[PDB]
């Protein structure tokens, strides 16, 4: 959502060209919030099933 | 010696080289393939036995019980091909297996069973591949395509510079098991060989070096070399490493050997090993940035000095020689060929020893989790070295044994110490400069599956299922009465292979448009499927061609489009190997000497050797006549000597497929026009009349035959009866196989429809009385002739510009193409009736149908379904049909519309089948199927008691033809020795198995050949019983439908404009105009042209093989024509002889030879006839005819050497200025109809849920004005002509009708409303949470 | 179009840009330089007659083609 | 009840299978078909050959109007059987409804508003659409089986707006830059660059006519050839005033179908515009400075007769295409043989440790692009002029009557480089990561290639194809 896009295979020179860039900045900002505290907590979880 | 359906008609034949290796059956994959599967390998190793040996056999929860596997079978199926189709299943054979259940008791765990319990339980049914590598699904003919899949073993590759910003490049090697972990090596951008386990946390590469217990010392010993250092301070020299820009001078013995700064040359190398020096003076500061290569300890305290991997310097050096260390070693680290990692790897490597890696291992693969040594030891050795989680399969290891270059091609399943060692070694010298890359499209890493071994996977994992459920149902109880067949039920098993077979990606309807397009569809290669990559995925990686393709898979042919490279073609003489790579045959070369024996070599061996090329001239002694041959190596082609070269390419054909190969003077087309030739061949309907190439390759008789369209004999002998559905032959006596009553038949396919709705049908060759020999063809299939592939009609064709009517691509056809009927293809489709049961009763088949007027009733006879034999037109009603249904309170002046006529209404809507539109053809067939529950109908049981008549007449000719060669070859036996000649006639034929004969093994073979008569009477009685019993027996429907009537619709299209013929040359084209006779361009002599082309497509598209074509076929109809005018004034077999045979031996040094004075004075009357239309001719692939050829070929007959004849205009009669091109092209009509494509609508179907009208030419749809038709209109300012493509004609559900209303109305305005998509929009966004709406106007 | 014929014109910009290249890195107009700008060893005549206007010996210009042959 | 997520609201609006994607904007329409499209090459700019069928499908609504206003059919119904019969009166009912209202014609890549024009239907028997020559260039379109829609304006607002607007008869320029896009393409400029190209010494030599009329005259009846350089007397309207056309007469030299030619070109063009040989872009200039001058009814008269003329003389030209047309020059293997001396050098100096690996290979990869070079210029000095006698008797050098150079040099299709791989030799070829295989195709296409140049050559193929299959998905992003 940063946004990055996390592949598998490493893009070619064309696709960084082509690829629309979206969609900053305050979804880039509360990514970075949530990504900098995500590493402290370590218990967390969502599904129902575990909790 | 020619054979007897050869001499009908020679294709005469170019093509100098000599043909060695004659072309493979082409369907040796399919076939082959599934022969592995089903069936019984004694010493289990493929196929069924495989899968029943892997999870067989099953031992019970405590070994108290055994569930073990004996034997299997597969049951013969119920209904053949033929019926199948009809009925409409798939054709397959139960799996029936004998298995053993032992059960133990206390004290006996192997020891004496309490007993054992024998019973063969049946476990689903597999599909039987019919003799053509097609499966019939569920009626359908499916074809499943050979995979082309990645292969276990170790595979080099890197980012090539993408990833890293400075372009370093990134090499990593990964070891892909069959089943296990993926071990990956990959070197950091600072050059430090880290290793990941999984695709995991990356960890130092010798982290796992320790893991495998090595020390630093130990790992500083494998990968690197010592120089080692003595004492002063004197170094060991070996002068190879000082390559060189050299740091110290050199020098020793005092005198000099080189001086400092200029860089180290070979010369000076060339001093130093000349002059014998082993060891020099260096400095006390150029050890200064060596590194250490051991321990080094002090003996006063047992105290380390230095360790290993350590960096020395001036101080450690001065504290090692007060020491009194003479000996010192170095890592031999340059920077440019013996780089180092390994030193940086350890550096960066945190831990230590075996127990501090383990546990890194662990906490990356295992995280959080507290580890413990022998956790840890554990999970390693499971990784890799634990026999039941790592297989290198059989490929596995010999890909991972021949990549690291070893000659051990089979060994273990579980990697080694050394097997990672080897990697390591490999990866970082692929890192030094010593060995490339794997390429990844390379064949040697890609081998192919096929039906046997998909097929058997998807048992293995009906297999594994079954073992869950045995192994549980051994869990409880155990009790006695429980049996092999309560445990089993065959649905788990049966239910992946039937999922498999009919949905998936790789079982697809066969193309039947000709039979060369199911050749090529069964020679097909597919890097898709699942287990392959996909078309998301792909690259810019696999669909290029590699130089690993060379005789393995076509460079032209592949689909042009969404996947191109992604479906090749195998070629003509490829073969799959043990392991399942593909490889391709080479005579072998011995010293210089082109030896005859082949051997098939795969791209993994092919690359090391020296394979001379295809087209080099040799001696009679196979010697070569080049000195240099130019030969290709490893990737390249370049002179080699003669003495070099290893093999040599088997024939010139043998890098192109079989569709290809069909393509005359290829080498004159560009790569990619012969793609689309290709490609185009595919496609091309089967005309009325075959008509065979007059400029063919010879590769036609061979598609034509391998492929089962032409029924073609098994035995030699005689043609006792012909006719239009049958051919019996009398085998000739050599081949009687003396059980076997002697004759032979062949039931011909009459006009049958394949996958897209062509006609196939078999067409008698052979006549009356006339001789055959076994791989004769005696049925022309569908598009083929005489026994040769004959896909379109070769057309009289005029290159010239005329009139803007072949303007783009266009073509200019004339008249008199349509009248000979050439391009007319008989095409046929099914229509279903079903008649279910709805919610308010059955629907009936009745005659008795609504309003429609007893007109379009009279077709229909009394049961309600057209007549076999009515043409019927579009609308016209094939099956009446009338459904329930409830009132509907019709509105008033509709209630009073019907009380002033009192037209009650009907309750019953008139849902029948009626022909579609624009179709009009004769219905040649109706099919009925009643379910058991619903009685029959009158047609029903006619078309029953004609099936039975048919069925017995059928079974009764077949057993009286044969009974009748029996009595024959009976006769032949009672003529001598116990023998009545004269009298044999007189006592009555029945009268002759009882027939006396002397004591001997004759009267005995009377007696014998007598009660085999009695097998075929009986068994022809069984026969007529289980076919009264099919024929009768009620239709397993599926839930909910009475019966289902299908009408067969032949229909006969012509060609008309519209319609798209193509050149074998990927000339394709576009009929524009249908040119009277009168109007076409003529010769000299009253001529007219058939067709007329553009020139101009020519130079552009450089595919000069249509022009050269067009002078060969020129060149054969001249032959043929003058042989006609010879054969017609009755010139004696003096002068045919003369001249045919001159024109059969025309070019230099042809390999081909006839000799028409050994024929007979009949076989050359014959000959000339056929050869009348014009001289069939051949041209192979790469070695056809010269240009000069044609020439000489064109003076035997009296056209002009240039090719170039002077033309008169139709119209006008005055001769065009310099004269145009006339030759003989061999076009083809495309399967890209016109009629198939025309579609409009004004107003009809609408969609449920979208309001939109229907999509597609079946559903009468309409079309889609998409988006950027949107820009186009708002480009412009038709605001109005948007505003209503976007309401009225799409979506507004009540503005659509009041514009139709208007329009009848003659009031062109519209109201337009609102559209419904903004409707269901606004209504879901609503049911989110959100309030939308529109606001006060 | 035909599909054909703009495969066709990409084939020949490929060619084309890898031919250019490869004749651009030859530069063939060059000064006499007479001495390697890596050793200083004595460029010998033959080469510089070859390619005039080289800057490596033989021996420095393998060394260099072999780090741009890995990269950087 | 499957391995995938299921559908929901968020989603029954986003995604290309959402709402707005492809159901607020691309819908399916009524009153609309395709079929398959053909030449038709006597249309006007402003028809298209629409089928009896689908004029009879889309007009539907409008035709069962007819029937029921001039009382043919009773009510609907009747006229809805009368029409399903196809009867005798439908058909005149079809002529005149159709016979002023614009049908649009749509290719399915719209990458410009060009891809979307409004024809006068002109009924035709068969199923295919007759598309007029003039117009692919704007639609992308060549007749080797593309397919086009037609949708019919069912409004007056719109009838108005693809007659007033959309007409293919108003665009005839392209919208990013002015420049006509009504140039002729293949058949049209051959046919205007063999009438419009002297040669030395054809029949009827130095006349002087009295006018293109006589030029045309004498021609047709065979008395003079369509290239024999005559004094003809041409008059020339220039408006060269406040719009006031003065008419010249004066003497001019040029062969007759310059003069025939002449015939079709309106008054406020000059004579020089088709006294030149007439390749492609001269007839692109010769249309656009009619255009310049005269504006838009003047500019779709003159596309149209210039269609006409290019057609019908380049069916009179007779240009037919040979195998001896492909005139390999005799100095093909000399020239080969002093670039394979060349390698054999460059080689065995290498050997001889003089130049590394790759400076040797880029020495060779230049030695045979030079010598294809070589090649190519030679084939085509060969190619493009030809020997020819003469009035005084002595041979006299003219530019070649070649086909396959005359197709290349008129512009009409073609050019040197494919003309080089024809004749001359093909050179080196491609890998798909750009590399140059070093072993050149020192074949061509008159001659053949081996089983190896063929498979060399299938490199660079497969690349190109594999790359506008690919281009083709994403065409318009
Ligand atoms: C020539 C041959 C005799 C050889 C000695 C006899 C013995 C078996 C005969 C055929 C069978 O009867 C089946 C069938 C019956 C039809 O009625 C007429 C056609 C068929 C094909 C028959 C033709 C002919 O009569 C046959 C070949
Ligand atoms: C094939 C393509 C036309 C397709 C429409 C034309 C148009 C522009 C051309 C390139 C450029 O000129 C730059 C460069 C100039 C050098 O001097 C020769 C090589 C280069 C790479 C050219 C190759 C090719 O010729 C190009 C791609
Ligand atoms: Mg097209
Ligand atoms: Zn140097």
């Amino acid at each position: 959502d940063m946004g990055i896009q996390v592949m598998e295979e490493a893009p070619d020179a064309d696709d960084l060209m082509l690829a629309e860039n979206t969609a900053d900045e305050d979804a880039a900002e509360a990514a970075a919030q949530v990504l900098s505290s995500v590493e402290s907590e370590i218990g967390r979880t969502t599904d129902p099933v575990r909790m | 010696v020619y054979s007897y359906t050869e001499k009908k008609r020679i294709r005469k034949d170019f093509g100098k080289r000599p043909q060695v290796l004659d072309v493979p059956y082409l369907l040796s994959i399919q076939l082959d393939s599934f022969q592995k599967f089903i069936e019984q390998d004694p010493e289990g190793q493929y196929g069924l036995e495989a899968a029943f040996r892997s999870v067989f056999p099953i031992q019970s929860y405590s070994g108290n019980s055994e569930l073990q596997y004996v034997s299997y079978r597969l049951g013969e199926p119920v209904f053949d091909v033929q019926e199948c189709q009809i009925r409409g299943v798939t054709y397959s054979a139960p799996l029936r297996v004998k298995l053993r259940l032992v059960i133990y008791e206390r004290e006996a765990p192997e020891g004496t069973v309490k007993d054992i319990k024998e019973q063969e339980v049946y476990m689903g049914e597999i599909p039987l591949m019919t003799d053509n590598g097609t499966f019939v699904i569920n009626g359908t003919e499916r074809v499943i395509v050979s995979q082309l899949h990645r292969s276990p073993g170790v595979f080099f590759d890197s980012d090539k510079g993408k990833t890293h910003s400075s372009g370093k490049v990134l090499y990593n090697a990964r070891i892909i098991p069959y089943r296990g972990s993926w071990l990956d090596f990959e070197f950091d951008p600072k050059d430090n060989l880290f290793v990941r386990i999984d695709r995991r946390r990356k960890l130092p590469a010798t982290i796992i070096l320790r893991a495998l217990n090595y020390t630093t010392e130990q790992i500083l010993d494998l990968f690197f070399e010592k120089v080692i250092f003595e004492i002063k301070l004197q170094m060991e020299l070996v002068p190879e490493r000082l390559r060189g820009t050299a740091s110290f001078d050199i020098e020793a013995n005092g005198k000099v050997y080189v001086e400092k700064g200029r860089r180290i040359t070979a010369r000076h190398i060339r001093q130093l090993e000349k002059d014998d020096v082993k060891l020099i003076e260096v400095p006390v500061e150029y050890i200064a940035g060596k590194v250490v290569a051991k321990d080094y300890i002090d003996e006063s305290t047992g105290e380390l000095i230095c360790a290993a991997n350590m960096e020395l310097s001036l101080d450690l050096l001065a504290k090692l020689s007060q020491s009194g260390h003479k000996r010192i070693e170095t890592l031999f680290t340059n920077d440019l060929d013996h780089g180092p990692y390994i030193s940086e790897t350890l550096r960066v490597d945190p831990t230590n020893d075996r127990l501090s890696a383990l546990v890194e291992i662990y906490r990356m693969m295992r995280p959080g989790e507290p580890p413990t040594r022998e956790a840890a030891e554990s999970l390693f050795e499971n990784l890799f070295f634990s026999e039941d989680r790592y297989d290198l399969s059989a490929v596995g290891r010999m890909k991972f044994n021949r990549s690291l270059l070893r000659e051990e091609i089979e060994g273990s399943g579980i990697l080694s110490k050394d097997d990672i060692i080897d990697v390591m070694k490999k990866l970082i010298d692929i890192r030094n400069g010593k060995g490339e890359v794997d390429d990844i499209d390379h064949l040697g890493n890609r081998r192919i599956r096929s039906v046997g071994e998909m097929a058997e996977n998807q048992f293995r994992v009906g297999l594994v299922r079954v073992e869950r459920a045995v192994k549980e149902r051994l869990s409880l109880g155990d009790l006695d009465t429980l049996m092999p067949q309560d445990m089993i039920n065959a649905k788990p098993i049966s239910a992946a292979v039937k999922e498999f077979f009919g949905s998936s990606q790789l079982s697809q309807f066969m193309d039947q448009n000709n039979p060369l397009s199911e050749i090529t569809h069964k020679r097909r290669i597919s890097a898709l499927g699942p287990g392959g990559l996909t078309r998301e995925r792909a690259g810019f990686e696999v669909r290029d061609v590699h130089p690993t393709h060379y005789g393995r898979v076509c460079p032209i042919e592949t689909p042009e489009g969404p996947n191109i490279g992604l479906i090749n073609s195998l070629s003509v003489y490829a073969q799959t190997n043990e392991y399942g790579f593909l490889e391709t045959p080479y005579r072998k070369v011995t010293d210089g000497v082109v030896t005859d024996e082949i051997h098939y070599l795969s791209a993994i061996e092919e690359g090391n050797y020296v394979i001379a090329q295809a087209n080099s001239n040799l001696d009679e002694e196979g010697h070569f006549v080049e000195d240099l041959v130019t030969c290709r190596s490893k990737g390249e082609s370049s002179l080699f000597s003669r003495d070099q070269v290893d093999y040599m390419d088997v024939s010139t054909q043998q890098v192109v497929s079989v569709g290809a190969s069909l393509i005359p003077f290829l080498e004159h087309d560009d790569a990619n026009r012969a793609l689309m030739g290709a490609n185009m061949q595919r496609q091309a309907v089967p005309t009325l009349r075959a008509d065979k190439p007059l400029v063919g390759t010879g590769m036609e008789r061979a598609v034509a035959v391998d492929s089962g369209v032409t029924a073609v004999a098994k035995r030699g002998g005689v043609v006792q009866y012909v006719d239009a559905s049958r051919i019996v032959i009398k085998v000739n006596e050599d081949e009687m196989y003396p059980g076997e009553a002697g004759i032979d038949i062949y039931n011909l396919t009459k006009y049958t429809r394949s996958n897209q709705n062509t006609c196939i049908n078999q067409m008698p060759c052979v006549s009356l009385g006339e001789p055959v020999e076994r791989g004769d063809v005696l049925a022309d299939g569908p598009s083929t002739d005489l026994g040769e592939l004959a896909l379109g009609q070769n057309m009289r064709v005029a290159f010239m510009p005329w009139n803007g009517y072949n303007f783009e691509d266009s073509i200019l056809v004339s008249e008199r193409v349509v009248q000979e009927d050439r391009f007319t293809t008989i095409h046929i489709q099914e229509l279903a009736c079903v008649s279910r049961d709805t919610k308010l009763g059955p629907e009936e088949i009745t005659a008795d149908i609504p309003n429609v007027g007893e007109a379009a009733l009279s077709k229909l006879d009394e049961s309600g379904i057209v007549y076999i034999g009515a043409e019927v037109t579009g609308g016209d009603i094939l099956v009446g049909k009338v459904t329930p249904k409830g009132e509907t309170q019709l509105t008033p002046e509709e209630k009073l519309l019907r009380a002033i006529f009192g037209e009650k209404a009907s309750d019953v809507k008139d849902s029948s089948l009626r022909v579609p539109n624009g179709v009009s053809g004769t219905v040649i067939d109706v099919q009925v199927f009643t379910r058991d529950g619903v009685e029959k109908d009158k047609r029903a049981l006619e078309i029953e008691e004609m099936q039975l008549k048919q069925a017995k007449k059928d079974l009764s000719e077949e057993l009286q033809i044969l009974e009748a060669g029996l009595f024959s070859r009976i006769r032949a036996v009672l003529v001598a020795g116990g023998v009545e000649a004269e009298k044999l006639d007189k006592l009555p034929r029945d009268r002759w198995l009882e027939l006396g004969l002397t004591d001997e093994e004759k009267q005995n073979q009377l007696e014998q050949l007598a009660e085999q008569y009695d097998e075929l009477k009986h068994e022809f009685e069984k026969k007529l019983e289980a076919k009264r019993r099919k024929i009768t027996q009620g239709d397993d429907l599926a839930p909910g439908v009475l019966k289902i009537v299908k009408v067969y619709l032949a229909v006969k299209r012509r060609i008309q404009p519209g319609d798209k013929m193509a050149g074998r040359h990927g000339n394709k084209g576009v009929i524009s105009k249908i040119n009277p006779i009168e109007d076409m361009p003529y010769d000299e002599n009253g001529t007219p042209v058939d067709i007329v082309l553009n020139p101009l497509g020519v130079p552009s598209r450089m595919n000069i093989g249509q022009i050269l074509e067009t002078h060969l076929g020129m060149a054969a109809k001249g032959i043929g024509d003058k042989i006609n005018a010879m054969l017609k004034q009755q010139q004696e077999v003096a002068k045919l002889r003369e001249f045919i045979q001159r024109a059969y031996d025309l070019g230099a040094d042809v390999r081909q030879k006839v000799d028409l004075s050994t024929f007979s004075d009949e076989e050359v009357m014959r000959l000339a006839e056929n050869l009348r239309k014009g001289m069939p001719i051949a041209t192979p692939v790469f070695d056809g005819a010269k240009e000069a050829e044609i020439k000489e070929l064109l003076k035997l007959g009296d056209l002009p050497t240039s090719g170039q004849i002077r033309l008169y205009d139709g119209r006008t009669g005055e001769q065009f200025e310099r004269p145009v091109t006339v030759g003989y092209m061999y076009m083809l009509k495309l399967n890209h109809l016109v009629d198939d494509k025309m579609h409009a609508r004004s107003t009809g179907s609408y969609s449920l849920v979208t309001q939109q009208p229907l999509g597609g030419k079946a559903q009468f749809g309409g079309q889609r004005f998409g988006e950027m038709e949107v820009w186009a209109l708002e480009a412009y300012g038709a605001a109005y002509t948007l505003q209503e493509m976007l309401t009225v004609k799409s979506d507004d559900v009540n503005g659509r009708t009041k514009m139709y209303k208007n329009i009848v109305d003659g009031n062109h305005q519209m109201e337009p409303g609102m559209p419904e998509s903004f409707n269901v929009l606004l209504k879901e966004i609503r049911s989110l949470g959100i309030n939308i709406e529109l606001e006060d106007e | 179009s035909d599909e054909a014929d703009e495969a066709y014109s990409v084939t020949e910009q490929l060619t084309m840009t890898g031919i250019n290249r490869i004749r651009q890195k030859i530069n063939a107009h060059g000064i006499p330089v007479y001495l390697c700008e890596a050793c200083g060893n004595p460029i010998p005549e033959a080469r510089r007659k070859i390619f005039p206007g080289v800057t490596l010996c033989v021996e420095c210009q393998a060394y260099q083609e072999r780090q741009r042959k890995h990269y950087a | 009840s499957n391995k995938r997520p299921l559908k929901s609201l968020a989603d029954m609006i986003k995604g290309k299978q959402g709402r707005f994607r492809q159901n607020l904007l691309g819908k399916r329409v009524d009153y609309s078909g395709r079929s398959v499209i053909t030449v038709g090459p006597y249309l006007r700019l402003h028809q298209c050959g629409l089928p009896k069928k689908m004029a009879l499908e889309l007009f539907k609504p409008f035709i069962y109007g007819k029937l029921e206003l001039r009382g043919l059919a009773t009510t609907i119904k009747a006229a809805k059987k009368m029409v399903e019969r196809e009867e005798a009166v439908v058909w005149d009912i079809l002529d005149e409804v159709i016979r002023e209202h614009p049908v649009l014609l749509n290719r399915a890549p719209t990458l410009h508003r060009l891809g979307i024009q409004a024809f006068e239907p002109v009924l035709i028997e068969g199923k295919a659409i007759q598309l007029h020559p003039l117009v692919c260039a704007a639609y992308n379109a060549d007749f080797d089986g593309d397919q086009m829609a037609v949708h019919v304006p069912l409004t007056l607002e719109a009838q108005l707006e693809a007659r007033a607007l959309m007409m293919s008869t108003n665009n005839i320029l392209s919208p990013a830059n002015g420049e006509p896009i009504i140039v002729p393409s293949q058949d049209v400029v051959l046919g205007l660059y063999y009438m419009t190209r002297d040669c030395v010494n054809a029949k009827g030599e130095g006349m002087v006519l009295t006018g293109p009329k006589e030029a045309e005259r004498l021609y047709r009846s065979g008395l003079a050839s369509l290239h024999a350089r005559v004094k003809v007397r041409i008059t020339e309207y220039e408006k060269d005033a406040n719009g006031e056309l003065v008419a010249k007469t004066s003497l001019k030299d040029t062969t007759v179908g310059r003069a025939i030619l002449w015939m079709i070109v309106p008054k406020g063009l000059p004579y020089s515009i088709v006294n030149q040989a007439l390749g492609k872009k001269a007839i692109s200039k010769m249309l656009n400075t009619c255009y310049r001058i005269l504006g838009l009814k003047p500019t779709v008269i003159f596309a149209d007769q210039i269609m006409y003329t290019g057609f019908a003389y380049a069916a009179r030209s007779g240009a037919s295409v040979g195998i001896d047309d492909m005139v390999i020059p005799e100095k093909k293997h000399e020239i080969i043989s002093e670039a394979e001396a060349e390698v054999a050098e460059i080689q065995e100096q290498f050997q001889s440790g003089l130049v590394t690996a790759g400076e040797r290979y880029n020495k060779v990869i230049d030695i045979w692009a030079a010598a294809n070079d070589r090649v190519s210029k030679a084939m085509m000095d060969n190619l493009q002029t030809e020997t020819v006698i003469n009035r005084d008797g002595q041979e006299e050098k003219q530019v070649s009557f070649n086909s396959i150079y005359m197709m290349a040099d008129s512009g009409a299709r073609g050019s040197a480089a494919q003309i080089r791989q024809l004749a001359g030799m093909r050179g080196l070829m491609a890998k798909p990561d750009g590399s140059i295989i070093e072993t050149p195709i020192t074949a061509n296409f008159r001659e053949g290639l081996n089983v190896l140049q063929y498979f060399i050559s299938t490199h660079g193929a497969r690349k190109g194809l594999a790359d506008t299959a690919l281009k083709t998905a994403n065409s318009g992003y």
